[PDB]
RNA sequence: GAAAGCGGGGCCUCACGAUCCUUCUGACCUUUUGGGUUUUAAGCAGGAGGUGUCAGAAAAGUUACCACAGGGAUAACUGGCU
RNA sequence: GAGUGGCGCGGACGCUACGCCGCGACGAGUAGGAGGGCCGCUGCGGUGAGCCUUGAAGCCUAGGGCGCGGGCCCGGGUGGAG
RNA sequence: CGCGUCCCCCGCGAGCGCACGGGGUCGGCGGCGAUGUCGGCUACCCACCCGACCCGUCUUGAAACACGGACCAAGGAGUCUAACACGUGCGCGAGUCGGGGGCUACGAAAGCCGCCGUGGCGCAAUGAAGGUGAAGGCCGGCGCCGCCGGCCGAGGUGGGAUCCCGAGGCCUUCCAGUCCGCCGAGGGCGCACCACCGGCCCGUCUCGCCCGCCGCGCCGGGGAGGUGGAGCACGAGCGCACGUG
RNA sequence: CAGUAACGGCGAGUGAACAGGGAAGAGCCCAGCGCCGAAUCCCCGCCCCGCGGCGGGGCGCGGGAAAUGUGGCGUACGGAAGACCCACUCCCCGGCGCCGGGGGGCCCAAGUCCUUCUGAUCGAGGCCCAGCCCGUGGACGGUGUGAGGCCGGUAGCGGCCCCCGGCGCGCCGGGCCCGGGUCUUCCCGGAGUCGGGUUGCUUGGGAAUGCAGCCCAAAGCGGGUGGUAAACUCCAUCUAAGGCUAAAUACCGGCACGAGACCGAUAGUCAACAAGUACCGUAAGGGAAAGUUGAAAAGAACUUUGAAGAGAGAGUUCAAGAGGGCGUGAAACCGUUAAGAGGUAAACGGGUGGGGUCCGCGCAGUCCGCCCGGAGGAUUCAACCCGGCGGCGGGUCCGGCCGUGCCGGCGGGGCGGAUCUCCCGCUCCCGUCGGCGGGGGACCGCCCCCCGGCCGGCGACCGGCCGCCGCCGGGCGCAUUUCCACCGCG
């Protein structure tokens, strides 16, 4: 939309909204991220701290799949199953705990951010946190591991 | 889903539920009054003092 | 020159990029020509499946993906061997063949052997001279009821097991899964010099 | 919504238009220099036309 | 120092220096990429090697053969104030 | 405010609510910023049962007017298809 | 300027009219009228009084003995693409999005897929790293246990738009009085948000004491007190479109 | 994936790959090792069919190539020979007869109907109570404006004649006479090349990713790779230094088409025209300007002045106020006609006055209610019958339909659910508990529908009989009523 723009209301106005004392000249402070350590030092030090210099070890050939570990919390754990399972698990009197395979849902590790509703459950995860495990012992459950 | 179900505010604003819980209209217009100098104008001075 | 707080950008446009802009006005004519060539082929190989041959079941490598299943390239020779199909007959009756595939496991094998037994049962085979049949061919009942197949032949879907709600054992609740992880990590790390010091001992 | 969705959907059935990439620059012109009382633009390189 | 206390440099106001690279020091430290042992290398933390144009380019002249962009923001004339 | 006891067939305008109305104070302005344009140009989707050889665009004008202005609308002439 | 009644001393008359009264009216008049006069501001020409230096631009300062401009017509200068940030409109919402692919004149459009969400961005951070990875008191048994258990359980303070209760009260010649509607003394629940104090997660330091076992070891886990983080503390994101930088 | 791992005066900047989802999908052959009497190939001369891709057959003590290795078998997925089981008759290239992709040419609906405007119609109005006619055709172009119907075309899984392809039955020519499963017995491979040292370039590739020069130069339970230099050691993964190979991809050149929210002759290609032209440069090279009379030339016979260019009359045309570089005809600037003015260069803002130009189509001057005052006219009100239509409420009638409503039924199904469990598959122990995967059947959820009852509605969604009011039409009424037009200086 060229009608709604600012240009259309600078027609008549001399400088086209770029000043009279200092003009609209081409590149009056260099191009791109230039002058970083010299005449744009304050902008870089103030809004982009730690930009210049080296930190840590170089890992030449890095494959992102070996370090693949998507997390779920106990908050959203009962949502990988139906509401049917949770309801019928309390409705059953035998003490049978429904089995939540976490890797079927597409999470490897279980973290322990969440409050858990009070019924027994088994969790077939690839990894477990300490507080994550303790909370499922606290509710009265199991932590089966997956290879 | 609709953002308001019943879009007939003709019916709504005169319906007894709403009209019950209103305050009376202030429908009388008060234009400016010309200031008459009551030191010259006797009756206006009597209207004040 | 930077104004205020804002992201520090590095646009890759320092070369003669305007000469090598590739614009996609081809796209709806490219889709039409592909759909044309597709239907042309599907009519050419007339009663044979439109997708072409049957691809085998294959696990994705790399831990990120190995919980999935794809279509593989072609059936290993030691899957054809134990299924009882010749590697030079297989390709002529519509079975993809890969001469590079190894078989580390026997379940990866046995799934693909039962894949070929189902395929060789489903397959209708026409006479090479249509008036005089041969032994390994189909019955004229099935030959008149034979039809062009749409989409990938015996398609590969990804099904998981059903685990019924069980009562949690007194040991199963007792097992320390976090401590097991942590002490499996240290047994993997320190093992090498635990063998060294025990050798020097 | 229909005004927005009609405005944006109608731009999809639209053949592109441009000028020639080479148009304008197909000469060998150069600036004359600041002397010789002309206006310092490029001028078509000399001849008898 | 008997003790109250006083002392983490000079009675006080000055005496000094970033990224990169190097060099040393520290832990029974992490990593060296398919697994182990060992040299090596890379890391993490703290000092030093120095930028005196001292918030820190690596740097000699000449042009009367000279050239371009500008400047009355700036000299060689008049004119003005003194 | 509300309950139980002690003849004549009449009544202006209004309220495009994105509208209409009432009262009070205020109004310099370069660079610059924002808003409102029933200011103007050229093309596309809708729409005006639009205009037009009984004369479209364009152009000229001591003609008649509107708008704070951008501009615009009628009269007369020329012109010949939008 | 009525008495029928409330003290210390000596509740509705009726009219008519004039107006220094919430902004001007006349129920007053008089001329002149068809090719010679009436109106017509603006607009053509002229005269007179007052005012009045030539625009643009850089400049502390331009009418300048500063530069550009003889005159006229047509052309003629913040655009498009990618990136980012913030505001704004729309759709869905712990999600969101087919953009690449496939299916069945206008139309190279529109429609559809979900076992086409691969994937992108989001829902978890911190460490160079290996790695680790987001709330608890009490009540018994084992003035104490590493725990066996049992009940309940996402903080506190101050300010906070609204909401809630209601000491009393809102009339017609009274007295009780019943129902709705309404005002309000004072007293409570407290949204978002702000300030403060707690707490939890990761890194790292100081001090110390207990627990575990298919693998008793330079094995693994735990506690208290500061401290570094682009964190948690019952989600706000994604896609599209527009605006300014 | 990803502006990521990485490179970078670690500054400015630069910057891939694997995995994953698709588009497409296709695989093979030598040398070597070996066995088959060189079993192989090229060419001349004669004959026959018969080949605008020079090919098949017969014939020759015709000639050559080749053991310094041609062909058959055969290649890392193993191969070959010998023994025992097992079972086949059909692959391939070239003539034909017939039906069932493209290039060419010729064609196929309906108004020039009746009045009317114009120079000319394609405009305007009309065309049965059979909405002019056709419409699988209402794209576009031409035609004296603007045309579905005048013409070419357009539509059509429309017609006809030619020509060149593609495939299958089978007649018919030629060749080839060929399989697999298991043991025993042999065999197995590319060297100035890998590799290392150094040098230069290159890379995202960092103690060196790729390529190259020179020097050194291998091995065979080897060699290569395993993103940090090196030694020892397990493990994984390929088989380098020989070769061929479709499809999916790219395309401002070329031949042909179709289109556009693009430009509309100072624009758009430099080029709408005798444009890469004229012209310029010794040359390499540089490189313009330039569209439009009119529907139709009907392009001005003839008279007349002049040496002629040029005029003046006639004449054609709707028009020369369109006259051959001629549609429209702006401004600058110039000529002339009219008006006014004029010694402070002109021009300018404010305020008037004077004169023009046209305009009000000026010049006896506003209409509007009701009433009163006179006078005319009309078949005329109020009421009451008969009909049709509408409104509301019928507070709460009778019957219907709906529900981002709800409660029932032993009412009859669709999807769904990470809710549960009877038949069949393969195999394991020997018809055979139990294992295995895929179908069925119970249960929960939402939904669709049939019967039942409330609650809401019918104002985003209704009828019929009542009742009242209102309207319209026709009777009836017929004048102190009602209603029209005209005067009164009301």
């Amino acid at each position: 939309p060229s009608r709604l723009r600012k240009t259309r209301k600078l027609r008549g106005h001399v400088s086209h909204g770029h000043g009279r004392i200092g003009k609209h000249r081409k590149h009056p402070g260099g191009r791109g991220n230039a002058g970083g350590m010299h005449h744009h030092r304050i902008n870089f030090d103030k809004y982009h701290p730690g930009y210049f210099g080296k930190v840590g070890m170089r890992h030449y050939h890095l494959k992102r799949n070996q370090s693949f570990c998507p997390t779920v919390n106990l908050d959203k754990l009962w949502t990988l199953v139906s509401e049917q399972t949770r309801v019928n698990a309390a409705k059953n009197k035998t003490g049978a705990a429904p089995i939540i395979d976490v890797v079927r849902s597409g999470y490897y590790k279980v973290l322990g951010k969440g409050k858990l509703p009070k019924q027994p459950v088994i969790v077939k995860a690839k990894f477990f946190s300490r507080r994550a495990e303790e909370k499922i012992k606290g509710v009265g459950g199991a932590c089966v591991l997956v290879a | 889903m609709h953002k308001m179900l019943n879009t007939d505010l003709s019916r709504i604003l005169k319906s007894p539920e709403i009209q019950r819980a209103l305050r009376a209209p202030r429908k009388k217009i008060h234009r400016r009054v010309l200031k008459k100098n009551p030191l010259k104008n006797l009756r206006i001075m009597l209207k004040l003092n | 020159a930077p104004s205020r707080n804002g992201m520090i950008l590095k646009p890759h446009f320092h070369k003669d990029w305007q000469r090598r802009v590739a614009t996609w006005f081809n796209q709806p004519a490219r889709k039409i020509r592909r759909r044309k060539a597709r239907q042309a082929r599907a009519r050419r190989i007339a009663p044979r499946p439109a997708a072409g041959p049957i691809r085998p079941i294959v696990r994705c490598p790399t831990v990120r993906y190995h919980t999935k299943v794809r279509a593989g390239r072609g059936f290993s020779l030691e899957e054809l061997r134990v299924a009882g199909i010749h590697k030079k007959v297989a390709r002529t009756i519509g079975i993809s063949v890969d001469p590079r595939r190894r078989n580390k496991s026997t379940e990866s094998l046995q799934a693909n052997v039962q894949r070929l037994k189902e395929y060789r049962s489903k397959l209708v085979l026409f006479p090479r001279k249509p008036s005089a049949p041969k032994k390994g061919d189909s019955s004229a009942e099935e030959l008149k009821l034979a039809t062009q197949l749409t989409g990938p032949v015996m398609p590969i879907r990804n099904v998981f097991k059903k685990e019924k709600a069980r009562v949690i054992t007194e040991e199963e609740k007792n097992f320390k899964a976090f401590a097991s992880l942590r002490m499996a990590r240290a047994n993997a790390r320190l093992f090498g010099i635990r063998a060294k010091r025990a050798k020097e001992a | 919504i229909v005004n927005f969705v009609h405005t944006n959907l109608r731009k999809n059935n639209r053949q592109p238009y441009a000028v020639s990439e080479l148009a304008g620059h197909q000469t060998s012109a150069e600036s004359w220099g600041t002397g010789r009382a002309v206006a310092r633009i490029p001028r078509v390189r000399g001849g008898g036309t």
